[PDB]
RNA sequence: CUCUUGGAUCAGGACAUCCCAAUGGUGUAGAAGCUAUUAAUGGUUCGUUUGUUCAACGAUUAAAGUCCUACGUGAUCUG
RNA sequence: UUAACCAUUGUAGGCCUAAAAGCAGCCACCAAUAAAGAAAGCGUUCAAGCUCAACAUAAAAUCAAAAUUCCAUAAUUUA
């Protein structure tokens, strides 16, 4: 870990990091994830994985940095936001200026938000029995995860 | 527009659609398998048989980190290393390596690091190579090997004289 | 290092005399469903355009074609044909109309070139013809019929259409039409299902 | 802010973001090609 | 500044091409052809000759020239007339293999830098592609007796290239 | 910037940021565009760090050490000093 | 305008004399020395075409120079329409 | 070869907007204009037929919008 | 199949085209150099100028799940 410190004249100087507990439980695993044999069974709950590739201010790390695969990269990310948006990651709030404050207004309980709360229409027109508007509950691309229901989840509420 | 299936044609299809089989295993996650070995064309081949004869017939190696001079500014250093009978060499890091592991010379990898020039000749006119070095002030030399000893800019100008 | 490789060379083209497309005159209804029968397999050159639907092409379409790649084939290196008849079923006369089915090549191009210079022309001509077509080449169109032998063969499901049909179980065949027998399922009036197995 | 069924660059220096729940591609050379979907 | 032009030492004065553009960097247009033309008194004239003039802030006039183009230079050694539109099938000056290698003798020392252009094929293989970008085939050796009877049938030819030129003058000008 | 001074040691094997960054000062676009700036290069021998200067006429001198810098922060910072 | 017509009328002054090299108005027309006395490397110069992809050996530059050629040119081919 | 609509009164509603409002681009100097996005808030005139196959004319207005509601509406009236 | 860096020359190749110079054509399409098409584009009255490909240096890795007033309530895992 390098810090940039800047007394001008500046300069950064290396400090030790933890290492990775030995032995993984699965060698020869090309992507993290696989070494320690969590491909299909993490969720959004998980900070405790999730934080381990979060930095300071929230943001993702670059795959070179993690190593991790495609598939897996695009997953974590996903999974990050609705941790975020769900408030499980007080600490990571972001970053302000200098004068700007948090706006202060009351917050609404989430979770499983595939999308940006901003952003989304109210429906207005609903449809009718089997003609009817879906409102999405969860993310597409965490379909493929270990099930223990007897009937695939219902991803449209 | 496509004509209503009745009720029990629309079952029949449900049931008949096509279902793959699924791996065990992802290729991905799993180790790879052994990749053939690559086979040499004919550059390196050709190329390993160039740089052989300029390290073992030049006496002398002298190793520049490349500047980028312009095209007009960089004729007047080949025709002033031309007057001497000196040559410039450049060629691909990669195909560099593996000689400077197994050869007469192998302590001179850290200073073959990033894009680098070689300065080749027959006699030790090292005065007039550093003097045509004198002619672009920010351009430096590495040091290199000079009758078949290695040694840095400090000891090249006191070699000179 | 770069590394270079050697270029693919056409000194086995030949290029014929007449490159460019004949004009087509204006003037000399189970026709467009089901499977092709004709002009099924690549005749002449390595590159055309093949339907995927079942439609009628009258004599504006054929301009469209014509003018379209005539204006940008070079007669030098390239060369077209034409691999559909002409219009010749009377449709009341008001105009004359030229049946398609599903798997027939319409027009096909050749000469010392490579697919990739002359996909976006023919995906773009493909769009305007009035049923669904895509461009293909000789590599492309057999990856397709060996993925469709690979699907059958691997097919993890122990039901399917065919046994269904012949067998009349459940007395299916009280819903049914005789051509479900021959078709298999694989096609639906004049539509072409690109996954039934 | 032409709306179209396909956008498409137009120039070298265009570039496409997702502002609000759309595609857009946004050129500062040429205001011309601003599109939305 | 490097500024390339082609212009011929007969003719000094191209003027709204050259003047003002030079001028709006900032130079003396009327001492530029001028200095040119003293120059052309002093050696060779009429053919197009490179220059590599050098316009810097300074303002500083510094033209370098020196001899001229090869297609020109080959013309004379293989009486060559000019070039012809076709420069497919058109032939003017065919030329000796040895008259090849005395022309080039100083003419390759005419080079902005010492370039060490030893090898006569660099040269040739250019005039060989100039010849044929040229109204000219240039083949190893010509009979004198056989340039005369090609010359008989391209009198012929451009006779008859003249009268096709003039049918096709006479329909545009009606149309 | 009037000044700008960069050293380092060869065949020491250590920071190379620094020595691409020298490229990179070191480029004849780059020469013209902070045209002020004069360019220097000295190649020492020594067991040194390479350090980098930046010398201004008003008195502000940055020093930049590559020591575990790498050479976009080096460009990065040099832009925003440039601008002050 | 007044480009120069063909010039001279002597075959064996062309082929032992050339008038058109001189560049100097004060400088006299070089003549021709003896076949003898210039090198025999000038004459052995290939006054063919370009040996091809084919004739050339694999393992030689020209053989590649050539190819690197191709490259470039199937890169614009492809380029063209993009 | 052929063969239900107007008006008065009172209006409910849609947005595919005529005016009023917030914006992007321009072959946008200013002033005028041409085009596109968002939005249904209230409004949207008075007289007249020589010729014109479901037309026209005079004077105005910030504007004189397009449509649905068994001609919206005759146990409210009328040609 | 890509994201990083770049660009010297025989000569502005002929051609009624003033000139049409890699780029209007029009046939040829060769040259040096490690590496550079008589050029894959822009752009210039023609020229200039901007790019592409080349120079070294890097890295990643096909189709599909409109007009009265919204209209059950809700819900992602217990074999
Ligand atoms: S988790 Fe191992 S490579 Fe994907
Ligand atoms: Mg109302
Ligand atoms: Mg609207
Ligand atoms: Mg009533
Ligand atoms: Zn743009």
């Amino acid at each position: 870990l390098r810090e940039v410190v800047k007394i001008t004249v500046i300069e950064g100087r290396i400090t030790e990091t933890p290492k990775a507990t030995p032995d993984p439980p699965n060698p020869s695993g090309q992507c993290p994830i696989c070494r320690w044999n969590l491909k299909h069974k993490y969720t959004y709950e998980d900070v405790l994985l999730l934080s381990q590739f979060i930095r300071p201010y929230g943001g993702m790390l670059p795959r070179r940095v993690t190593g991790l695969c495609r598939e897996e990269h695009r997953k974590i990310e996903e999974c990050v936001k609705m941790a975020h948006r769900a408030g499980l990651l007080p600490n990571h709030r972001p970053q302000l200026p200098e004068g700007c404050l948090p706006k202060d207004k009351p917050k609404l309980n989430r979770y499983l938000t595939r999308w940006a709360p901003k952003s989304v229409k109210p429906i207005y027109k609903k449809g009718h029995r089997w003609n009817k508007v879906g409102m999405a509950v969860g993310s597409p691309l965490l379909k493929d995860n270990v099930c223990y229901s007897r009937r695939p989840l219902k991803m449209m509420h | 527009h496509w004509r209503v299936m009745h009720f029990q044609r629309q079952k029949l299809m449900a049931i008949t659609e096509y279902i793959p089989p699924k791996p065990a295993i992802n290729p991905r996650c799993l180790p790879p398998p052994p990749k053939p070995p690559k086979e040499e064309s004919g550059l390196v081949r050709l190329l390993r048989q160039d740089i052989v004869a300029v390290f073992r017939d030049n006496r002398m190696i002298a190793v520049c980190q490349n500047v980028a001079l312009s095209a007009e500014d960089k004729l007047l250093l080949r025709h002033q290393l031309r007057k001497h009978k000196i040559f410039i060499k450049v060629f691909p890091s990669q195909v560099l390596k593996p000689f400077l592991e197994n050869s007469k010379y192998r302590n001179l990898l850290p200073l073959f690091v990033g894009h680098n020039l070689l300065l080749v000749s027959e006699e030790p006119k090292v005065k007039e190579m550093v003097r045509v070095l004198k002619s672009v002030p920010f351009l430096p030399l590495l040091g290199g090997c000079v009758d078949d000893t290695i040694l840095s800019r400090q000891g090249l100008v006191d070699y000179a004289k | 290092l770069k590394t270079l490789l050697p270029v693919p060379t056409f000194e086995n083209v030949s290029i014929p005399e007449r490159s460019k497309l004949k004009f087509v005159e204006r003037v000399p209804l189970k026709d467009i469903r089901g499977p092709s029968t004709e002009a099924t397999d690549f005749t002449e050159g390595n590159f055309a355009i093949l339907a995927l639907g079942g439609g009628y092409l009258h004599w504006g379409h054929f301009e469209m074609m014509r003018l379209t790649i005539n204006r940008f084939m070079d007669p030098k290196n390239m060369f077209a044909i034409w691999r559909v008849p002409a219009p010749f079923k009377p449709i009341t006369i008001d105009h004359y109309v030229t049946p398609v089915k599903t798997g027939c090549l319409v027009v096909e191009m050749g000469g010392r070139c490579e697919f990739e210079e002359v996909k976006g022309i023919l995906n773009q001509v493909a769009h305007k013809l009035p049923f669904p077509a895509k461009a293909v080449s000789r590599k492309t169109l057999e990856r397709m019929h060996q993925n469709q032998r690979e699907r059958e063969l691997n097919n993890q499901n122990p039901w399917t259409f065919e046994h269904i049909a012949t067998a009349n179980m459940f007395g299916i065949r009280k819903f049914l039409s005789p051509y479900d027998l021959t078709q298999k399922g694989r096609y639906w009036g004049k539509f072409y299902m690109p996954k039934r197995v | 802010f032409k709306t179209k069924g396909v956008i498409k660059k137009r120039c070298k220096d265009c570039y496409k973001v997702k502002r609000r729940g759309r595609w857009f591609i946004l050129c500062k050379t040429n205001p011309k090609h601003k599109q939305r979907q | 500044g490097v500024i390339r032009s082609i212009v011929r030492a007969g003719q000094a004065i191209p003027g709204p091409p050259l003047g003002p553009i030079l001028g709006q960097r900032g130079v003396s247009i009327n001492q530029f052809c001028k200095e040119f033309n003293e120059k052309t008194k002093d050696i060779k004239e009429g053919i197009p000759l490179p220059t590599k003039i050098f316009i810097k802030p300074d303002r500083t006039f510094e033209l370098k020239i020196g001899q001229p183009t090869v297609s020109y230079f080959l013309k004379a050694a293989a009486g060559i007339e000019k070039g012809a539109r076709h420069t497919g099938k058109e032939v003017a000056g065919l030329v000796s293999l040895k008259h090849v290698y005395e022309i080039a003798c100083v003419k390759a020392k005419d080079d902005a830098f010492a370039m060490q252009d030893v090898p006569l094929s660099s040269v040739v293989r250019s005039i060989i592609g100039s010849a044929r970008s040229l109204g000219i085939r240039v083949v190893k050796d010509l009979s004198a007796e056989e340039l005369e009877a090609f010359q008989k049938e391209r009198a012929v030819f451009l006779a008859a290239q003249k009268e096709a030129d003039l049918a096709a003058q006479a329909e545009a000008a009606k149309k | 910037v009037k000044l700008v001074r960069v050293q380092f040691c060869p065949f020491e094997k250590n920071v190379e940021s620094t020595r691409t960054f020298l490229q990179t000062v070191s480029s004849e676009k780059v020469r013209a565009t902070n045209l002020n700036c004069s360019v220097i290069a000295d190649v020492r021998h020594d067991g040194s760090e390479p350090c980098v200067d930046v010398l201004f006429g008003d008195g502000y001198r940055l020093i930049m050490r590559g020591a575990h810098l790498t050479t976009q922060e080096m460009l990065s910072a040099l832009a925003s000093h440039i601008r002050d | 305008a007044l480009k120069d017509p063909e010039v001279c009328t002597d075959p064996t002054q062309l082929t032992t004399h050339a008038m058109g090299v001189n560049i100097y108005k004060e400088g006299q027309d070089v003549a021709l020395k003896a076949d003898s006395e210039y090198p025999t490397w000038l004459f052995q110069v290939n006054l063919g075409p370009p040996k091809k992809l084919e004739e050339l050996e694999p393992e030689s530059r020209e053989y590649w120079r050539l190819l690197r050629k191709q490259n470039i040119w199937r890169h614009n081919r492809l380029s063209k329409n993009k």
